[PDB]
RNA sequence: GUGCAGAUCUUGGUGGUAGUAGCAAAUAUUCAAACGAGAACUUUGAAGGCCGAAGUGGAGAAGGGUUCCAUGUGAACAGCA
RNA sequence: UCCGUAGCGGUCCUGACGUGCGAAUCGGUCGUCCGACCUGGGUAUAGGGGCGAAAGACUAAUCGAACCAUCUAGUAGCUGG
């Protein structure tokens, strides 16, 4: 599958990738910001502490009319959620990257997540009801995500 | 109701018996264009007319 | 030293006061399940029935305002979780609440 | 597991309520695979559907009165 | 039937708003267990409640047409699951 | 005939709502409730016509002339390209 980009080294790096998840887009771009620059036994604990609600999400770019929380200040942010499902779902495709490392042979506990990204999945639609006789669109927004393990020691 | 008659009942009998999806093997043939059964209704949504 | 029992009472009263009347009964049942937590170190927090009765046993907006309750901390059986231990929660009937300290019950 | 169709059999079989009809909790897998109400009379003379008796309405304080 | 920037142009697609407005009419849920990969919402039991015989009960007419019943699934729908 | 329930209706708050539960609803407060009462089904009256205890009201969310197709690509000294 053509992946957005080529890793420096194929030989020591795997890949995983996920289409049309039922995942807001948003959420998902904002926590796989919070992932990229991670190794990944950093990223497994810190999943979880989202969805514990011990470290945040800082939200950066889609933060219209999000709240403020104390976590936030770790990032240098004011504003931070913790999407849970959007942590959940990249937390499964994380295992399956190390499902892949551990295939061909890479070692587990030297994985650096080198490359991740978010792209729209195509919308699909519902429909909702609103006054005075009129119905609205009430669509979801899914995503690809796309991620790239290397060997950084 | 249950008070049909016979052509109503007959009728209602039909379009009970167009409502089924397609068989699996026939987009195995070879001038094929059909992906599933377009001409399906639901009871709560399309109202059959009467 | 890991297994233990032992009797507290809890002062629901003061565990309960400024919420409204539907929602008194589960706060008494979160704030029982949350001095339970505290008081011994396990996650895993069951509750019993018969305690269940003793807190619904007016109704949802007058709850008890002492109940004398004993914590038993117990090891996990089969399917092991991520908790190694869990805390049974059981109800102790009582006439009055006076003069029952923290008594260290033993088997 | 699902005892929606053990519950209404047995309510149509002793002729009570839905409300009166007492499951036993601990034995819930022998009645689960029932599914017939000749098997589920075997049941209620084996006692594991038991009819839960009326609640009390008693008419002793107008009496009083 | 030959060149578009406009005609509250036509059709199709996509943005900001915006992860925002909102998911607030009719008193209310709680504990344990089972099935399961997964349980605030399924099932069972124990409670606490409501409808309170002009009922949130039991049956019909009109209308609907398989929605009835059994089993399996959890892709899409059932505005959380 | 009076108070008043079910039913029928809709005064006031010019309350709620007003991208609503709803293209007319909801709450309290109200009018009437044995008669010019309420209501189902059947049947009759059709568009310059019906029907109207009369408001130009109603006649399928359409009424000081309903709706559908055609004449019709009606005409415009007017507006926009
Ligand atoms: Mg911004
Ligand atoms: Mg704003
Ligand atoms: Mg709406
Ligand atoms: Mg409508
Ligand atoms: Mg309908
Ligand atoms: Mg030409
Ligand atoms: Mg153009
Ligand atoms: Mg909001
Ligand atoms: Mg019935
Ligand atoms: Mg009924
Ligand atoms: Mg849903
Ligand atoms: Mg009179
Ligand atoms: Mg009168
Ligand atoms: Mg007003
Ligand atoms: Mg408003
Ligand atoms: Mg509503
Ligand atoms: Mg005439
Ligand atoms: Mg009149
Ligand atoms: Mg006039
Ligand atoms: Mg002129």
């Amino acid at each position: 599958v053509r992946y957005s980009l080529d890793p420096e080294n194929p030989t020591k790096s795997c890949k995983s990738r996920g289409s049309n998840l039922r995942v807001h887009f948003k959420n998902t771009r904002e926590t796989a910001q919070a992932i990229k620059g991670m190794h990944i036994r950093k990223a497994t604990k810190y999943l979880k502490d989202v969805t514990l609600k011990k470290q945040c999400v800082p939200f950066r770019r889609y933060n219209g009319g999000v709240g403020r929380c104390a976590q936030a200040k770790q990032w240098g942010w004011t504003q931070g959620r913790w999407p849970k499902k959007s942590a959940e779902f990249l937390l499964h495709m994380l295992k399956n990257a190390e499902s892949n490392a551990e295939l061909k042979g890479l070692d587990v506990d030297s994985l650096v997540i080198e490359h991740i990204q978010v792209n729209k999945a195509p919308k699909m639609r519902r429909r909702t009801y609103r006054a005075h006789g009129r119905i609205n669109p009430y669509m979801s927004s899914p995503c690809h995500i796309e991620m790239i393990l290397t060997e950084k020691e | 109701s249950s008070h049909k008659t016979f052509r109503i009942k007959r009728f209602l009998a039909k379009k009970q018996k167009q409502n089924r999806p397609i068989p699996q093997w026939i987009w195995m043939k070879t001038g094929n264009k059909i992906r599933y059964n377009s001409k399906r209704r639901h009871w709560r949504r399309t109202k059959l007319g009467l | 030293n890991e297994v233990v029992t032992r009797e507290y009472t809890i002062n629901i009263h003061k565990r309960i006061h400024g919420v409204g009347f539907k929602k008194r009964a589960p706060r008494a049942l979160k704030e029982i399940r949350k001095f339970a937590m505290k008081e011994m170190g396990t996650p895993d927090v069951r509750i019993d029935t018969r305690l269940n009765k003793a807190v619904w046993a007016k109704g949802i907006r007058n709850v008890p305002y002492r109940i004398r309750v004993r914590l038993s901390r117990k090891r996990n059986e089969d399917e092991d979780s991520p908790n190694k231990l869990y805390t049974l929660v059981t109800y102790v009937p009582v006439t009055t609440f006076k003069n029952l300290q923290t008594v260290n019950v033993d088997e | 597991s699902m005892l929606r169709l053990q519950k209404r059999l047995a309510s149509s079989v002793l002729r009570c309520g839905k409300k009166k009809v007492w499951l036993d909790p601990n034995e819930t897998n022998e009645i689960a695979n029932a599914n017939s109400r000749q098997q589920i009379r075997k049941l209620i003379k084996d006692g594991l559907i038991i009819r839960k008796p009326v609640t009390v309405h008693s008419r002793a304080r107008c009496r009083k009165n």
